[PDB]
């Protein structure tokens, strides 16, 4: 999704060990530029793709169900 | 007389009276699969081998259907994946959550087609069934909470075992599979609906809970409880056996075994021998090391020589000791090798392959047209034969015979007598059965060494040889063709045999010898009382219960899991075992024992490794490096010319075959008198 | 002194054509006369026809019987067990 | 609550593991139910991951929270079922909190 | 449109098509199996015997500009004479895009080295020279990097087995660090996976 | 330019394993036939190069199953018999084959199971 | 617990024990199965 | 038969190249056992070296020839320029091993190797 | 509760037992044997038959969740009781 939010580049003209100091901090700023727009733009949803033969899925379907519970076996092997 | 199809575009050619199926077998496809099993019947309850067939709507089911000329198939489709995952949530909906408990964890056809072509998790939101669970014997433990009622079982009951005591018991739901009661379902081949049941429901109790399949290393070795030459699946777990399974060779087991070859993987635990054992002052039998034993047994051969050494073998013990054997007491010029079991060898004797083998394939007995049988329980001994039977007298309309007492059987035939006069009496062609042969061609006449075994045995040989040129002179046919046939249990027979030794104890009972090397035989045909009492005997084996507790020195070697030795069937095969195991403790290979021996006694040989041992069985007997390829013969005739001199005579009273009640079918070798699973086979029998 | 007989010989192939031939029409004479002795054939198939004799210590002979007919097998095996 | 033990020898733990540690040896019980002989366990390869917990169905074992047991020598390490069993029926006044709290977000 | 299922679009599977083209008719020789997979890369096989044409090609022409030699990796396949695959994944910039060239070779069959245009590779080569068993021509330096200053084989093909062949301990009979043949005390679980039910029918390959 | 050699390579040396590990090692060249249990036949498709097998003990300690070669577990794919005998034969080693056991094909008239004059005719549906 | 106490359960461990590094009830390895192969025990008697 | 050549084209040439290494180590060994305070006599140094060399004497192809020249100079330039350390270099003795029985009894008393 | 051989040793909840021949037993010396006295099988013996009516029965294991998977057990067999594979417990028809 980081084409979404902004996050501005920094770099440097000369090329020493100072200005790639800068860059680093720069950068640490940022990624705090950044994290202020995920934590207030993040969605509700799920974790795991809903297709139950890639990822595991929940316990209780797992104890429940029994294709999932198959799968986890899978998975799991 | 072809037929044409269209798959995906892609072009087949087949026969008629084909299915669909096997079209997309020839192509490469595989299709789902629970109701289907080339070496069964057909139906169609699973219902998960549907397809789509274009320029027509319907789906059809690719295990029964026929295929029309100018179908194009299509099995990837929007319509079967669709019946696909409906028939698998269908299933599931009912089928409980033991997976993990479930001894078909992992080989599971369910898990894997549901992982694969089913779905990804179940609308049913409802409550599931169960079911009693069944005793059927100490063998399959039977969970019946899982049976999507396939019917595998019922038609390979039906159909091989001739059983006929399983079926379906109700309609809907409520619907089971097993016996209205509470009868044992226990014969030679029971153990083999567990490789069949795709399912974890009829497990083998052994195995059960002990390991699943990921673990292990399979292997790939043979049997050695019957004469057959049953490829095998031996399975290991950090360094153990824990399961044995049939291997697919399309001739000799064709994906069946034996109850006996696949539950004696336990005999290979107990009453096992792991050090070399020799006689003290007193007479107890006290551990040592092979420098004293060998030391020992070395400083006194080289004092004996002469007729006054015998070596006698018994069955599970390997052509390679055979035949280190054999050089070793050429080299020090004796010749009493010989065999714990007895087949008459006047007149010819061992000298023809064209004798003592089966002359005809295992295979053509599909294409035969009238068989005999002289005194044998083929049920008991090599039943596989008898599958291969079985199958004859079900599809190619055959017609069966034998001598010898009524015995229960899977059919039903015709039945001589008791008396090999009998024999005679057909030669000369005043009984039925001699019209009923000049009419039909391809005969077929096999004779058990359980009956050789006998006293007047070479006499009845000689009258079957009559019967033969008599047939063979009535019905026209050649040795392209053949008629008789000798089928033995033992394995190590046919390669000893091969080797050239005597097979008999006639040899001892006439030069009671002073030192006696024998081998795996557990048979007790000799004793310390037909010998002087200053003899000197070496027990080479792996198992104690005869032979060694008569034993002045007591060495072992190995079993039919961890020696990389061959053997042969009774049709010439040879087939070599792979080492899947290191054995216990100190024990050995036989050759290295033997060739150790020999160097300590100053007869070095000249075979260092199993491979030199290779080069001197080419030199030896050329067919027993011939891996998998039968070596036919012609030389009957000469050899039946040459029987025809003799006029020895056959007694009166009647015959036998000593395996009557199934009972007697366990605890014939070492292992199944060890294993304590054939105790319980036996006491719920009776 | 001899102690036993064994030949080797390859079905369906010309360097056991002679020895095909001595075996359909004498090999029966000698077993008929000396009975009491180890005679064994072996045919495989893709080997080089010869027959190997063992004496009584042990030592044992090789000879080959590649392109020959049942004149010559006879006078070996006469040979062989003189 | 009734005593009895979790694991029924599903080899899940085994399966997954990525440094292969545990070693599994499972047989039937006298009283017929499915059991275990040997669940050994090498805390020296052990990566502290979670996998066997959240393979694991019954949530017999559950990587826990005790990280003092440091030691002086390199067989205390090599835990078995009974010290397994041991550290069980000791943690369990913590650990079913523990999950009462954590299952739900799993 | 679908969650859980990424977009196969159609602008890179055409461009990277037509670039495929381009460098095909300007090569005739050595090249052969350009391809362009399902998921948006360009692979590109080549004779070892162009090597450097090919890669000054694609870091000079100004439609290309394949400057950076983001990887150089090895591959093993012991199924076949050419055993070994060669891979280069390389990136432009101005045009934004990687790509992907292979060339196949052999134990007792060595390269021609790039040293000259991506100095990258002066220790990719090392590495191969090391672990695999392949050899570069033209290149100063050439030595064991990753593995020990003795150590003998060729680790990452698929026959060095993982646990090799020797251990190391002290022996104070001598007070060094000896190496000794491997004999471990766990054995290396060998876990069956490979299930056979196909799952793939449009990879299939018949008889 | 090009040379006219024709010798049989061999590349032993090069490889970095010992004269025990390389000679009385026997490599065994076979297809892993179906696990019967099962049903599929996605695995005899291969040609599979497998060493024999060697001493495997337990630890005396905890009981574990340890051993003294590294190859135990070397298994090896390839597409063809052909390149798997090429291979072995260039690494050095003795190698032996077990060929292919295919299975038949078989004429299932089903309707015959509801014969009139036949014995296939069943008693069961 | 005074607020939040645990579930009264039985076969916990009541006195709880300090580490165990090197004390005499330390714990040590060993193993939980019996013996896979079992022999052969030679009879007491000459013959 | 008809390939492509490595760094020569016949066996002689790929032997002048290997007794110019052969000199380079037995000029070598001296500097080696001086700096890494090594213990052994030059003489047993120039018998392994020898040794080394004797134990590919079953060799026709330049290639394999050639490649093993190549791993040879790439050990002298490490022994050379000191990295490569006492237990790097002594390391090939098998100082401590029991030299593998070649009896067929040894073996056969001792283990299971054929 | 655990039993004693005749060497002192403390037996296992599986029979493990180093008998007075056997050298692997040092390590206990002045040392201990870790064991549990808790024995699963008397600890489910001692434990109530579940009595019930409706003849099929369906079995967690304790929390709705954190037991084992639903599994559904018949009872008809009035000759004896009906177990659950994972956890132990046995019903009764009534
Ligand atoms: S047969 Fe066994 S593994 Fe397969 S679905 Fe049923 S319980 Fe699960
Ligand atoms: S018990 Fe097994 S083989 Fe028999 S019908 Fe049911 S699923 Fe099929
Ligand atoms: S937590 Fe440890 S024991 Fe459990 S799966 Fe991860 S590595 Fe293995
Ligand atoms: S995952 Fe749990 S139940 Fe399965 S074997 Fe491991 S500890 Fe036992
Ligand atoms: S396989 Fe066709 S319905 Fe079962
Ligand atoms: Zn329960």
């Amino acid at each position: 999704v980081y084409d979404q939010v902004e996050f501005d580049v920094p770099i440097g003209s000369r090329g020493d060990c100072y200005d790639r100091y800068l860059c680093r901090v720069e950068e640490m700023r940022q990624s705090l530029r950044i994290i202020e727009q995920c934590l207030n733009k993040m969605p509700p949803g799920e974790i795991k793709v809903d297709d139950a033969k890639v990822s595991p899925p929940k316990r209780a379907e797992m104890k429940t169900s029994m294709e999932s519970l198959i799968h986890h076996f899978k998975l799991y092997t | 007389n072809l037929i044409e199809v269209f798959v995906d575009g892609q072009s087949v050619m087949v026969e008629p009276g084909t299915t669909v199926l096997q079209a997309c077998e020839k192509v490469g496809m595989q299709i789902p699969r629970f109701c289907y099993h080339e070496r069964l019947s057909v139906a169609g309850n699973c219902r998960m081998c549907l397809v789509e067939i274009e320029k027509a709507p319907k789906v059809v089911a690719a295990c029964a259907m026929p295929v029309m000329k100018g179908w194009n198939i299509l099995t990837n489709s929007e319509k079967s994946k669709k019946a696909r995952e409906g028939v698998m949530e269908f299933l599931l909906a009912n089928h409980p959550l033991d997976c993990p408990i479930c001894d078909q964890g992992g080989e599971c056809d369910l898990q894997d087609q549901s992982m694969m072509f089913g779905s990804d998790r179940s609308r049913f939101l409802e409550g599931k069934r169960a079911v009693e669970d069944k005793n059927i014997g100490p063998l399959v433990k039977t969970i019946m909470t899982r049976c999507i009622q396939c019917t595998r079982c019922i038609r390979f009951a039906s159909e091989i075992a001739g059983v006929d005591d399983l079926g379906t018991t109700g309609r809907g739901n409520d619907m089971q599979v097993g016996t209205y009661i509470e009868k044992m379902f226990m014969s030679e081949l029971s153990g083999n609906v567990i490789d069949i049941c795709p399912v974890g429901a009829l497990t083998s109790k052994p195995y059960a809970f002990t390991a699943r399949p990921w673990e292990t290393r399979k292997t790939e070795s043979i049997d050695v409880m019957d004469a057959v030459g049953s490829n095998i699946v031996v399975s290991t777990r950090t360094g153990e056996v824990m399961r044995i399974l049939p291997r697919m060779h399309e001739d000799i087991n064709e994906e069946w075994i034996s109850d006996k070859t696949r539950f004696a993987y336990d005999g290979l635990k107990r009453q096992r021998l792991t050090e070399p054992m020799v006689r003290n002052e007193k007479g107890l039998l006290t551990y040592t090391s092979w420098e004293d034993a060998l030391s020992r047994v070395a400083g006194m051969l080289q004092n004996f020589e002469g007729n006054a050494v015998a070596a006698i073998a018994g069955g599970l013990v390997d052509a390679e000791a055979l035949v280190a054997l054999k050089d070793l007491l050429n080299k020090v010029d004796s010749d009493n090798l010989c065999t714990e079991e007895i087949f008459p060898t006047e007149g010819a004797g061992t000298d023809l392959r064209s004798n003592y083998l089966l002359n005809t394939t295992i295979a053509g007995v599909e294409e035969a047209d009238v068989v005999l049988l002289v005194g044998t329980n083929p049920r008991f001994e090599a039943p596989l034969f008898n599958a291969r039977i079985r199958k004859s007298w079900l599809h190619n309309d055959l017609k069966v015979a034998l001598i010898g007492s009524p015995v229960d059987l899977t059919y039903r035939y015709d039945h001589l007598g008791d008396s090999p006069k009998i024999l005679q009496d057909i030669a000369s062609g005043r009984h039925s059965f001699c019209e009923v042969l000049k009419d039909a061609k391809k005969p077929m006449v096999v004779l058990g060494s359980s009956a050789l075994q006998r006293d007047d045995g070479a006499a009845i040989l000689v009258a079957v040889s009559n019967m033969v040129q008599k047939i063979r002179v009535t019905t026209g046919v050649a040795a392209e063709w053949k008629v008789m046939n000798i089928l033995h249990r033992i394995a190590s027979q046919v390669a000893a045999l091969d080797l050239g030794y005597k097979p008999g104890v006639e040899a001892i009972r006439k030069n009671p010898p002073k030192m006696l090397f024998l081998l795996g035989a557990d048979g007790g045909c000799i004793t310390r009382q037909d010998l002087p009492k200053d003899c000197f005997i070496v027990y080479q084996g792996h198992h104690g219960d005869v032979g060694a507790p008569m034993a002045d020195v007591i060495l072992p070697g190995a079993a039919y899991t961890e020696k990389s030795a061959t053997y042969v069937n009774t049709e010439g095969r040879a087939q070599q075992t792979k080492v899947a195991v290191t054995p216990p403790g100190l024990a050995r290979e036989d050759w290295k024992i033997i060739r150790a021996l020999s160097e300590i006694a100053g007869i070095t040989l000249p075979y260092d490794t199993l491979d030199q041992v290779r080069n001197r069985l080419e030199e030896v007997s050329p067919n027993l490096v011939r891996y998998d390829d039968i070596e036919e013969t012609n030389y009957f005739q000469q050899a039946s010319e040459l029987a025809k001199l003799v006029n020895q005579e056959v007694l009166a009273d009647p015959l036998v075959p000593p395996q009557l009640t199934i009972k007697d079918f366990y605890m014939t070798d070492s292992i199944s008198r060890a294993s304590q699973t054939m105790a319980k086979c036996v006491k719920a029998v009776t | 002194g001899l102690r036993e007989i064994r030949v080797h010989l390859c079905q369906r192939s010309p360097g056991s054509q002679g020895v095909r031939d001595f075996i359909v029409q004498r090999y029966v004479e000698l077993k008929k006369a000396h009975p009491n002795l180890p005679i064994l054939i072996r045919e495989c198939s893709e080997v080089q026809p010869k027959l190997w004799a063992r004496y009584a210590f042990g030592q044992e002979k090789t000879v080959s019987l590649n392109n020959l007919s049942a004149d010559e097998v006879t006078r070996a095996m006469q040979n062989v067990l003189s | 609550p009734s005593g009895e033990e979790r694991c029924i020898a599903c080899k899940l733990c085994e399966a997954i593991c990525p440094a292969q540690a545990i070693t599994i040896e499972a047989e039937p019980r006298a009283d017929g139910s499915r059991r275990t002989t040997r669940y050994d366990i090498d805390m020296t390869k052990c990566i502290y991951c979670g996998f066997c917990q959240e393979a694991c169905p019954v949530d017999a074992i559950v990587e826990g929270p005790n990280f003092e047991f440091s030691t002086e020598t390199h067989e205390e390490l090599l835990y078995n079922k009974e010290k397994l069993l041991n550290n069980g029926d000791k943690w369990e006044a913590e650990i079913a909190a523990n999950i009462q709290a954590d299952y739900l977000y799993r | 449109k679908r969650p859980t299922v990424r977009p196969r679009s159609d602008v890179t599977h055409k461009q990277l098509s037509a670039f495929g083209e381009y460098v095909a008719e300007i090569l005739p020789k050595y090249v052969q199996q350009v391809q362009v997979s399902c998921l948006d890369e360009l692979e590109i096989c080549i004779h070892p015997d162009g090597v450097i044409p090919t890669l000054t090609f694609l870091r000079d022409h100004t439609n290309a500009q394949f400057k950076s030699l983001a990887d150089l990796t090895a591959v093993d396949v012991p199924t076949r004479q050419n055993r070994f695959e060669i891979v280069y994944n390389l990136l432009s910039l101005r045009f934004n895009s990687r790509i992907r060239v292979k060339t196949y070779a052999d134990e007792l069959t060595p390269i021609d080295s790039i040293v000259s245009v991506h100095i990258a590779a002066n220790w990719y080569e090392r590495e191969v020279w090391d672990m695999f068993g392949v050899f570069f021509f033209n290149h100063p330096d050439l030595r064991r990097i990753l593995t020990d200053y003795g150590f003998e084989g060729h680790p990452f093909r698929k026959d060095f087995p993982l646990t090799g062949y020797v251990e190391l301990r002290y022996d104070d009979e001598v007070k060094r660090v000896v190496a000794e043949p491997v004999e471990l005390a766990q054995e290396f679980r060998k876990f069956d996976l490979n299930s056979p039910w196909e799952a793939f029918p449009a990879y299939r390959q018949p008889p | 330019q090009l040379i006219t050699v024709d010798e049989k390579l061999d590349i032993t040396t090069l490889t970095g394993v010992p004269e025990e590990h390389i000679k009385t090692r026997k490599v065994r060249i076979f297809v892993p036939a179906r696990n019967n249990m099962q049903s599929g036949v996605n695995n005899t498709k291969k040609w599979k190069m497998e060493f024999d097998t060697r001493e495997r003990w337990e630890n005396p300690l905890m009981g574990w199953a340890s051993t003294a070669d590294p190859l135990s577990n070397m298994v090896l794919t390839f597409s063809a018999k052909e390149d798997a005998i090429a291979f072995a034969e260039k690494n050095g080693w003795s190698y032996d084959v077990e060929e292919k056991k295919v299975p038949k094909p078989k004429s299932k008239s089903y309707g015959a199971n509801f014969s009139w004059n036949k014995r296939t005719r069943v008693s069961t549906k | 617990p005074t607020t939040n106490p645990p579930t009264a359960r039985k076969f916990i461990w009541t006195n709880h024990k300090f580490n165990v590094s090197a004390t005499p009830e330390q714990y040590v390895p060993y193993s939980t199965t019996r013996k896979k192969i079992h022999e052969w025990v030679p009879p007491s008697t000459p013959y | 038969t008809s390939v492509k050549p490595i760094f020569s084209r016949d066996l002689n040439e790929a032997k002048r190249r290997v007794r110019e290494l052969y000199r380079a180590w037995y000029r070598e060994v001296p500097n080696t056992v001086h700096l890494m305070q090594l213990d052994i006599t030059v003489k047993q140094g120039r018998d392994k070296v020898r040794e080394m060399f004797m134990k590919n004497a079953h060799v026709t192809d330049p290639r394999v020839v050639d490649l093993l020249v190549i791993k040879g100079k790439m050990e002298l330039q490490e022994t050379i320029k000191v990295w490569k350390q006492r237990t790097h270099v002594m390391r090939f003795f098998h100082e401590t091993e029991t030299p593998r029985p070649k009896d067929f009894l040894s073996k056969f008393y001792m283990g299971h190797d054929p | 509760g655990v039993q004693v051989s005749p060497s002192g040793e403390k037996i296992t909840h599986t029979g493990q037992v180093y008998d007075e021949k056997d050298y692997r037993r040092v390590r206990f010396v002045d040392r201990q044997k870790e064991v549990n006295e808790n024995f699963a099988i008397d600890l489910i013996a001692q434990q109530p038959v579940n009595e019930v009516e409706h003849r099929i029965i369906a079995c967690d294991g304790g929390g709705g969740a954190l037991g084992h998977p639903k599994v559904y057990i018949n009872l008809d067999k009035e000759t004896k009781t009906g177990t659950c594979g994972y956890c132990g417990l046995q019903f009764k028809q009534h």
